């Protein structure tokens, strides 16, 4: 019980989530989003500088 | 007329005829002062299975004294009597007797009885309340109460 | 007050027939270091079958002592020493009466009616919560949790 | 506090009073080997019905000694020197008093249920997988796996 | 996020809230409004009494 909506931005999808506090009389938004990283094989990439 | 502590352990030894006023022999008072303080744990204990009672519990670091009240009305002596007699019978080295077994059982009786209590089930609270109750859309009278709702805001992931 | 250790092995030792001023006999040291660390055993076993009483035990390698604090509430004592007592009974080849018995199995139920669990079982995971509650707007959940 | 295997035949002689710190009759020094034997082989056994419960044994070609770290935690005590005790009663040629059994008894059930383990069954592996818990995303979906290994 | 209505009186707007901070069969209900006050000339008004 809490409004909420959904954004895009470069196929990337956040949360935002409105909500306020009662007896203080505050308004407030939050945006929100959860990634997680893969690693499959270090042998295909790495960093390249010129060489001499 | 006040109930003193002291009273009821030569309540207990009169009963059992260990020591009493008419006696050519009596105990010292280290007894009597183990007896007053085993009447305070039990009272203690009795917080629990029997509730409280509205025993005296000595207030911060003083000892129990024979001499000090126990705010124990008359009507409580015989089944607290009993109890601590029966709970202090193997300090001499002794059994106590059938006869005794049913005066404290009765006593016990007499003393749960008056502070029974039998608790009533009330409704559930997603219970339709009849038409004939005449309630309105303006409350939330169209069910019983008691639900507790609605405790969201921050802390997420509930 | 405050609850020392021994002075439960001194209750223990009183409430039966040994080492008492009724008896006019004297306490033994050798009996109460063997009530102690019998003490101390039967609460690290306790520790399993009752939940806990909030015993204090030793730190390190220290050995317990009768003047230590056993930090239990006053209304579990005689429950503790009527224990004890039925555990040390055998050292002395001596055999309890009923009423021992009875009062020993009085002061545990008490002991055990104020540590109660009563889990009370929650929903299963995939059991459907109604449209009633309009779970698309008021709850996030279509299906009950079902753990924490 | 660690436990040594002597402190437990300690215990057992004390419990039933065969000998004390007071007895003014101390047992010889044979039977104190013969009661850490007596443990150890008991432990061996009891590697079988009940679980291990972290008992160090003499490996190798050694013998135990009573001041041995046993590895047990405070909380068998009571249990293992209980059913020591009664095991070896009858080499004194005595009989157990209803208490001390009713007391061994207690301290097993408790040892039982701190060791308490209760499987839980899996499914056969013939078993149908809903279509409600889209099968076509991982293996061993169309139907359960059973049990591994 | 809070339930709300508006009520009229006198032609003076009042606006209500309903929340339930607190987990002790506490609820909570206020209504407000916000006043704005002008004078423009102070040299026509004041105040009059009897004479004798």
């Amino acid at each position: 019980s809490i409004d909420s909506a959904v954004a895009t931005y470069e196929g990337f999808s956040i949360r935002v989530h409105k909500y306020a506090d009662g007896d203080a009389n505050v308004q407030k938004m939050r945006f929100d989003l959860l990634p997680a990283y893969v690693c499959f094989n270090p042998h295909m990439g790495g960093q390249f500088f010129g060489n001499p | 007329t006040v109930l003193t502590k002291g009273e009821i352990v030569l309540f207990a030894l009169r009963k059992f005829a260990i020591a009493s006023n008419a006696s050519l022999t009596d105990v010292e008072p280290q007894s009597i002062e183990d007896g007053v303080n085993d009447l305070e744990d039990m009272m203690s204990e009795w917080m629990i299975n029997p509730g409280d009672i509205g025993y005296a519990f000595a207030t911060g670091d003083e000892q129990p004294l024979p001499d000090d009240e126990s705010g124990l009305p008359r009507k409580y002596k015989h089944a607290v009597g009993y109890q601590l007699l029966l709970r202090m019978l193997s300090d001499y080295s002794l059994e106590p007797t059938p006869q005794v077994l049913s005066n404290a059982q009765r006593s016990y009786d007499a003393l749960m009885t008056d502070t029974l209590v039998v608790p009533s089930m009330r409704r559930r609270g997603d219970f339709p309340v009849g038409q004939g109750n005449k309630y309105d859309v303006f409350t939330s009278d169209r069910y019983y109460p008691g639900d507790l709702p609605l405790i969201d805001g921050d802390i997420p992931n509930a």
